[PDB]
């Protein structure tokens, strides 16, 4: 999953994720055109497959023909009551988008982090099931004490939790971040 | 440099793609045809998330007429596909009966016709040159193929463009993407047609049956990106948030964000220990109360979501959500009422 955000001249803008869902996909490259196929079946909920330990399948999205698999991609604008463009941001990296984007927008809109700062701040995960929050390596152990001490089972990410592309309106004009997880970098004028 | 523009940007996760964004709306286009421009690029520096193999939604926010819609382009279920066709998580992660039908082009398509100010073959022609001269492997690709170092050495295929001597490339080593190359030559010149009506179709489908898998030409022929005028949308102060519904996680967000804003979080949420300690906990509780719902949600052509999704949005169902957070304690699974059936 890649996250891209753009603002141009005239103040338009587009929020866009793109996926072939798990890395390298299918693992299916055609020799002849170089195309590397989606395994974006595996998105879909199934009967058979028992998904976590305690976790049953979903039937809103079990597979038929013709039908789209839940995603959990959010690519996001907002807009100010003026109509101007305040915040464009989504996230990649697969089961953490949806919390990554919010805790963007929160430290953004909230905390008052700047927009670099917001996509670098550590982050956390927890999606009810399995039942466990997850945060980044370099997480403020304050906060991990407040979460254990609330009876939280922390545990600490092995590598990263999500990448964040966005852009935010500032004075200065339009301030953008990537993600150093992934190792971006924004480009403008 | 500094990363704050005057006048316009691209944030892409690949410096050379945010670039070429950037030189699109430098040379006249549209906030489109940068996205456009830069995803045909990161779909080669970062191969291993995305590209024309698969999908992609995109949320578009136009300054003039202030109306905010999003194009749907994530891949479907092929028409002989059926809900029992797994047994493990293996077939469904592996090999091409895991593959479904890719709506990449047809979103490019969609989102250009309706927006695009440069040529579609100008949106490729960086891409083509950057896969034929070839580029060094940056760190996010690098950790990927590390990551799936056995299974990319042990296909031969795979092996062909992302190893060097048998082993995986690394970051700093030249990766080429010829073919690819030769295969966005085709669709800049012959269009999106070319993938799924035309000189790409035959050999798509071929690759995918050899592969194990069950999608035919008629899945391609009939694919379609699909324009929402109506994203979801939620007020937060003084803002508007656009985003995508189902069968996009958009409710979940808001959700997530309409429990949270009751909070008046603001500098002070995270100025001591005791505040910061407290707000993360609110975070967590709204994380698990807003995916309780999630359960019940999938695409709204096969499943009536509209209920689900009302009150996922309303203001009033996350009050009655946020006052069952308890600033003290996590609760277990069953106190937040994840439900499986409508
Ligand atoms: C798994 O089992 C089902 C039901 O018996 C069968 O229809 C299907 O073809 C099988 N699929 C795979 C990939 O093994
Ligand atoms: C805004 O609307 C106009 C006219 O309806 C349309 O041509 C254009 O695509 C939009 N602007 C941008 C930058 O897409
Ligand atoms: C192209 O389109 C028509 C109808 O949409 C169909 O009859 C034909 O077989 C398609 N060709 C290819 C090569 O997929
Ligand atoms: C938000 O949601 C719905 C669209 O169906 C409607 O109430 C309203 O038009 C939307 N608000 C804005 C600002 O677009
Ligand atoms: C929506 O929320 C109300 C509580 O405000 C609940 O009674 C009703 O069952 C909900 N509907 C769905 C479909 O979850
Ligand atoms: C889930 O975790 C929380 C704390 O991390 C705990 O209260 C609970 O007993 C655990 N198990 C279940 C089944 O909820
Ligand atoms: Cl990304
Ligand atoms: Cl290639
Ligand atoms: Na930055």
């Amino acid at each position: 999953t890649a996250h891209l955000s753009v603002v141009a001249e005239d103040g338009s803008a587009v929020s866009a994720t793109s996926t072939i869902n798990l890395y390298f996909g299918s693992k299916v490259r055609s020799p002849v055109s170089g195309i590397l196929f989606n395994n974006e079946m595996d998105d879909f909920s199934s009967p058979s497959i028992t998904n976590e330990f305690g976790v049953p399948p979903s039937p809103a999205n079990f597979i038929q023909p013709g039908k789209q698999p839940l995603s959990s991609m959010c690519p996001t604008i907002m807009v100010g009551q003026d109509g101007q463009v305040r915040m464009v941001v989504g996230a990649a990296g697969g089961t953490q988008i949806t919390t990554a984007t919010a805790l963007a927008i929160i430290y953004n809109l909230w905390f008052g982090y700047d927009v670099k700062r917001a996509v670098e701040e550590p982050r956390l995960h927890n999606q009810l099931l399995p039942n466990v929050t997850t945060v980044e390596r370099n997480i403020d152990q304050a906060v991990t004490a407040a979460l254990e001490t609330r009876h939280h089972h922390t545990q600490i990410a092995s590598t990263f939790i999500a990448v964040v592309q966005a852009i935010v309106r500032t004075a200065g004009g339009w301030a953008a971040a990537s993600d150093s997880r992934k190792g971006g970098e924004p480009a403008g004028y | 440099d500094n990363h704050v523009y005057t006048r316009a940007a691209v944030a892409a996760d690949a410096k050379q793609c945010s670039k070429i964004g950037r030189d699109a709306l430098r040379d006249g286009g549209s906030a489109v045809d940068a996205a456009i421009a830069a995803l045909l690029c990161v779909g080669l520096m970062n191969a291993h998330s995305m590209g024309i193999g698969g999908g992609l939604f995109l949320t578009i926010y136009n300054s003039t007429t202030r109306k905010a819609e999003v194009i749907n382009a994530r891949e479907v279920a092929p028409r002989l596909a059926f809900a029992t066709m797994f047994n493990s998580s293996e077939q469904s992660q592996k090999g091409g009966l895991s593959v479904a039908v890719p709506g990449e082009i047809r979103g490019y398509e969609l989102a250009h016709q309706r927006h695009g100010r440069l040529p579609w073959a100008r949106l490729f022609q960086p891409s083509i040159q950057l896969a034929r001269q070839g580029f060094p492997v940056g760190k996010g690709l690098a950790a990927a193929l590390e990551n799936k170092r056995t299974v990319i050495e042990q296909q031969p295929v795979l092996c062909e463009v992302f190893c060097r001597d048998r082993k995986v490339l690394r970051e700093g080593e030249r990766l080429t993407l010829p073919q690819l190359a030769d295969t966005y030559e085709t669709l800049a010149i012959e269009g999106a047609q070319a993938f799924y009506n035309g000189s790409l179709t035959a050999q798509i489908v071929k690759d995918i049956q050899a592969a194990g898998g069950i999608v035919t030409a008629e899945d391609l022929n009939n694919y379609r990106a699909e324009l929402i005028e109506h994203p979801l949308n939620i007020s937060l102060g003084d803002a508007v948030l656009y985003m995508p519904s189902a069968p996009l996680s958009g409710p979940v967000l808001a959700l997530i964000l309409n429990i949270l804003k009751g909070y008046n979080f603001s500098r002070e949420s995270v100025e001591s220990p005791e505040q910061k300690g407290l707000t993360y906990h609110r975070i967590v509780e709204a994380f698990r109360f807003a995916y309780a719902k999630r359960t019940l949600l999938g695409d709204p052509k096969f499943v009536d979501v509209t209920e689900v999704v009302r009150n996922m949005t309303s203001e009033f169902f996350a009050a009655q959500l946020r006052a069952q957070i308890s600033d003290d304690t996590t609760h277990p699974i069953s106190y937040y009422k994840p439900e499986f059936y409508t």
